[PDB]
């Protein structure tokens, strides 16, 4: 028969736009980000199901600004929790922008 | 330069041998035991080897190995006559289940010679010996000697091998199988062997 | 019961990787990056780190993935950097005995791309220190130093109960890591290694391996002494009479 | 003498065709693509089997050629095939080498990999008759099989409270869809084995630990970033 | 079995360490009249093989 | 100048697709689905109906990429069914010109399994015409067949 | 080869242009959106393939589906849009 | 080999090692008047063997 | 070092058999065509690695010779892997006849190029006509029939003797050719001036010919 | 190369006292003759003339 047809959600590309924008003070001010705290108090407005798209975006964004300079200390960075049924982290602290 | 693999393979004193065998169109078997295992471990240079020449050089599945040559072959063709695969496929046929029971692997020529006679057709008969022939002592007679040399053919080919000593009796081997037919999903063999037979 | 498990994964000086561990999950452990960000590199760390032998190392490109093999570059030299480098590996066996297994890697100048490696074992360290810190000092500079061998054997001896051994031949090495329980078949030969090195290889790049499937039976018969040793021994008078005639 | 070896022959092959189809159920029921399952077929060379059933039971019409103290055991073995099957040739190789050969038990078996592929039955699994995703799949599952097979062999030379490590790679990963992921995930989740994959981020498995890396230049080299994620689920 | 277990074990079974294992014992009676060629101390054992 | 286009791609009887037509596009056209769905093989297909020169033609998996193999079978017999099949392409030339090229296979009865090739070229057709159409018949209620 | 061609082609004719690209799946999303600009400014055509739609925002996209069916196999084929 | 390589993709090994044969075109030109030299160099093969 | 070509063979062998002539010579060769001056490519490749080649033939029992003359040609040995065949009695009238075409200076002017009817009338000059005949048939007797039946005959040996590479037809015209000096070996039983049976026993030794 | 062949003895052996020209050479590249080291066939590559 006739070819039927089929269509794509934007949903991902909203919430890269509203976490871009909440991210982008802290590049303007060169504020030091820590990701513990920004990925806790930010999966705090959306349900636990969407939370692991929302923790990749987050980090997707995050990393195109600077870099941490810890990293060539020779030390590992420590698994930081950031909600409650067992979510973890590890990053250093983001200071050369 | 030359891979080295290639240069070890062709340097083995079993090639010169091989080769010529090869070339004349010989088929080897598992039988072969140091033939055939010499194949299997040099087969990924020895098919470039002869790809030089538009000469292919197959393993069938059922285990042996066979050079088919292209329309650009380089080396010399030559082609089988119909009475050569007639007899041909009555010897796939008779390499059947019973035959084990039957012959535990050994047969005669006049096994072959009466299976040929019995399940064949006159007419095509007839066109392997001459077509102005009709039902004559003289003409089963030759039809014989004709059989008798184009089993002699085959033995050169491979396919059968004759027991060491002057009377005519002899074995099947695998390799017999490339004149048989096509097989599908839970198809019988003796049926579609005697559909293309006939 | 309770399997032993691969914990932790260290580079040091690699090409885009100064000092880096990563943590291995206990089931699926997963690398994302751009292209050309350094996966590979990774997996090709891991199992440097885990068959040292430069016969058998060949890290060819995805692409052209069954090819002959053509260059005379093995591809590793590249992924190296001017200086020392590590790559270590952190174990735990079913007795729950810690074990860091490593080499050391050191570009060979010249005009050609070779590499130099030594494997090494370090038993008995404390659950409080990390491979990162061992093989690094912290001097004033903004990056620490890398140390060598010998500081590192005189670093560790200097600490209680901790041995470090360091293997002269592959072989000894791998010996070490069966009785260690993180192989599961002690690599015997040359022969061995090749076939351990086909597993992993073939793994990686994926799809019906050509080498498994012509030898099947090898990889997948074990070898019985039972039905032929009886018959060598009562061969033995034969033999030798055999001999001694000759 | 005759009989006892044939006995023993027999059960080192009977052992090897069950522990072979233990291992074979394992992978029932492994969905990747149109494949829906994969086997090892295990079968004998009848110019073995009849060699093995004479041995055994035709002992009286060949002694002759066994107890004749000129020539050895082996030698006898060898012998006595090539009078079974003669038009078999030897490769001028001594009649020693032929009957090791014929005293080790793995040259009387011949083994195939068949895959259960849609409508149709089990077939051989030939590379260039699959798509690439069911090619990927039927590997990392002789992989398995040969693991398995390995530990069972080597845990007589180990420690009997040694449990060893297994581990196994995956690059390009992106190759194989969201299902064929699911069905692999299960398989080393069963095996205790452990896995690295690579993929240029199109995939994102829920379950495990995922590090995500940045190339950048810093101070004019090259430099790494790294950041990792785990514990969802 | 293996190294750690075997002198275990070959202490638990003594002299019985090459017996045979035959779940009847009673088929063998009629036939042990017959056994004039054996270890002078021959051990059986009933179970399943 | 206005450069040539492909305008469609089309397959009858072949290993899933009893008659099925792809309309290409202007810059760039993607093809989605699970393993084993049928990607490789419209692109085999395609090239197919490009060179049909069988001594060249050789599918290999995209794992073994490089590798000279010779192996015993090229790949294209089974990704066709039994009878009559075709793969045609409609271009549009440079002057405006409405061109159908393409291919007849069909297996070969016997133990080799060998295929069968005769290319065939159609000028001048009217533009209503829809090559699915055209290679076959409406025979019963909506139950067409292919015609040799 | 195109310019190699300019004498024996009558003036008026440009040849048609088309590639391929099988598991298109290996390149991120700057290579893929490299691999679009140079290939529409030479006005060359392109066919790939990948599990998952890689391209949504660019050109026409299919998605096949096959069923086992009666004892046979048959393939479903549905168009894909961008926007919804 | 063209299509092929672009099929599987990446860096074609047969396509780089022969990429004079590939890329340089043909000149009849250069041909016409290399005729004449054909010819003499041809002589020249003949007297030196 | 190990995994290196020396291992295995010599360097310039293996690269004589890389060669892109190879394959086309071998085939050639073993079908028992001569090689002379004017097929330079095959020539010139023969004179490079002489050596080689002959040292590689001899693996099947065969001396690959170089005669006098400049021509190459594969001569078996009794033991030899390769089958050996032998010219027929009318081919040997053929080729010595084709050889004193090739001396005669009184036309050397053609520059080469002979007609089937020269030879035969040269071959006829010189031979019993009719005791020749007798080959053709039992019964001959000079009839035109039997004459046009021995000229067909020639044509026909003739035209062997062209694949064994000892003569060229024209590129357009077939009832001309050109000879070539691989034709000289049908006057090895004459080349010296010696007892002819001696020559025929030394040569029958050497292989390089059979009685009837 | 191509220098050596085309200026030849008269006019130019006042241009000839230069260090890398001379007319042997072209009889010297009689050993480039025989057989440079091609590997793949098509057509028909034979030598350096
Ligand atoms: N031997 C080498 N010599 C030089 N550069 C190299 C070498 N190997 C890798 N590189 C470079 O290192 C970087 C990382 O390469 P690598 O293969 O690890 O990438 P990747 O993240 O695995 O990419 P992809 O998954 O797309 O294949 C790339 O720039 C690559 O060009
Ligand atoms: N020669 C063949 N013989 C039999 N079945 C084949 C053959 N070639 C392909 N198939 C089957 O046809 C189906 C389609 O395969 P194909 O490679 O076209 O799929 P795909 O969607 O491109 O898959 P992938 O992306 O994994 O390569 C698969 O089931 C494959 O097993
Ligand atoms: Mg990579
Ligand atoms: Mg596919």
């Amino acid at each position: 028969l006739e070819l039927e047809y089929e269509e794509f959600s934007e949903i991902n590309d909203q919430l890269a736009a509203m976490i871009e924008k909440a991210l982008l003070v802290y590049q303007q001010e060169q504020r030091p980000l820590d990701l513990g705290a920004v990925l806790r108090d930010y999966l705090a407005q959306h349900p636990l199901p969407r939370h692991f798209d929302v923790a990749r975006i987050l980090v997707d964004q995050a990393v195109r600004l600077g870099v941490a300079e810890a990293d060539f200390s020779g030390l590992p960075a420590e698994w930081l929790a950031i909600n409650d049924y067992g979510a973890k982290v590890q990053a250093h602290v983001i200071d050369t922008y | 330069f030359m891979p080295v693999k290639l240069a070890q393979a062709l340097a083995n004193s079993l090639f010169p041998e091989l080769d010529s065998q090869l070339r004349a169109g010989r088929h080897i078997g598992i039988d072969d035991l140091d033939n055939h295992a010499f194949l299997m471990d040099f087969q990924e240079q020895l098919e470039e080897f002869y790809a030089r020449y538009n000469v292919e050089l197959i393993r069938a599945p059922e285990g042996f190995f066979y050079l088919r040559p292209r329309s650009t072959t380089l080396i010399p063709r030559s082609v089988l006559s119909e009475l050569d695969m007639m007899v041909g496929k009555i010897l796939c046929y008779l390499y059947l289940s019973p035959e084990r029971l039957a012959n535990q692997g050994i047969f005669t020529s006049q096994e072959l010679y009466e299976e040929l006679i019995s399940l064949a057709d006159e007419g095509k008969l007839m066109k392997f010996v001459n077509q102005r022939s009709s039902g004559s002592d003289l003409d089963k007679q030759k039809l014989q000697e004709k059989v008798r040399t184009t089993l002699n053919r085959l033995r050169r080919l491979g396919m059968v091998y004759f027991l060491p000593n002057n009377n005519n009796k002899f074995t099947i081997t695998e390799a017999v199988f490339r004149f048989g037919a096509d097989v599908r999903s839970g198809d019988d063999p003796r049926e579609i062997q005697l559909r293309m037979i006939r | 019961i309770e399997r032993g498990k691969f914990r932790s994964l260290t580079l040091v000086n690699w090409n885009g990787f100064f000092a880096r561990t990563f943590d291995l999950d206990e089931l699926v452990t997963t690398l994302s990056g751009g292209n050309g960000a350094g996966k590979s590199t990774t997996m090709a760390a891991f199992v440097t780190a885990l068959i040292p032998d430069l016969t058998l190392l060949h890290f060819r490109n995805t692409t052209e993935a069954g090819a002959t093999s053509g260059s005379r570059d093995k591809g590793l030299h590249g992924k190296l950097r001017a200086g020392v480098c590590y790559s270590t590996l952190d174990v735990i066996n079913s007795r729950h005995q810690r074990v860091v297994v490593g080499v050391r890697l050191q570009q060979v100048a010249g005009r050609d791309r070779k590499v130099d490696i030594k494997p090494f074992m370090i038993q008995g360290l404390p659950t409080a220190i990390q491979p990162t810190q061992l093989l690094t000092e912290n001097v004033g500079e903004r990056q620490a130093r890398v140390l060598p061998l010998n500081e590192l054997k005189d670093r560790l001896d200097e600490m209680e109960g901790v041995q470090f051994k360091q293997f002269n031949s592959i072989t000894d090495y791998h010996a070490q890591m069966f009785d260690l329980g993180v192989i599961p078949k002690r690599l015997r030969s040359a022969s061995d290694r090749s076939k351990f090195y086909r597993l992993i290889e073939a793994s990686l790049y994926g799809g019906i391996s050509s080498a498994i499937t012509r030898s099947l039976r090898d990889y997948l018969l074990p070898e019985n002494s039972g039905v032929r040793k009886a018959f060598q021994d009562m061969e033995a008078a034969l033999r030798e009479n055999r001999i001694t005639l000759e | 003498s005759s009989k006892s070896v044939a006995n023993i022959i027999r059960k080192t092959i009977q052992r090897e065709q069950n522990r072979i189809r233990m291992l074979n159920q394992g992978l029932q029921a492994v969905s990747f693509g149109q494949v829906r399952g994969v086997r090892l077929n295990v079968n004998v060379r009848e110019s073995h089997a009849i060699l093995l059933d004479v041995l055994s039971e035709q002992q009286e019409q060949h002694q002759d050629l066994f107890n004749s103290q000129r020539l050895t055991f082996s030698e006898a073995m060898a012998k006595l095939y090539q009078r079974l099957n003669p038009q078999v040739d030897m490769g001028q190789r001594l009649p020693q080498t032929i009957g090791e050969e014929l005293l080790d038990y793995r040259n009387y078996l011949e083994l195939d990999v068949e895959v259960n592929r849609g409508s149709d039955g089990w077939l051989k699994a030939e590379s260039g008759a699959l798509s690439t995703g069911e090619a990927i799949g039927t590997g990392m599952s002789i992989l398995v099989m040969v693991v398995q097979s390995w530990e069972e062999e080597s845990r007589r030379l180990r420690g009997k409270d040694i449990s060893p490590c297994r581990l196994l790679f995956l690059d390009e990963a992106a190759r194989l869809d969201a299902k064929s992921i699911a069905t692999l995930f299960e398989l080393c989740e069963r095996l205790q084995m452990q896995l690295i994959i690579a993929a240029p981020e199109n995939i994102s498995p829920e379950k495990g630990t995922t590090y995500k890396l940045v190339r950048k230049v810093f101070k004019n080299h090259e430099h790494v970033h790294v950041v990792g994620l785990r514990g969802f689920g | 079995i293996t190294i750690d277990d075997a002198p275990y074990f070959s202490a638990l079974y003594g002299p019985a360490r090459h017996g045979i294992v035959v779940p009847d014992l009673s088929l063998v009676r009629p036939h042990l009249e017959t056994l004039e060629d054996c270890p002078e101390d021959l051990y059986l054992i009933e179970g399943d093989p």
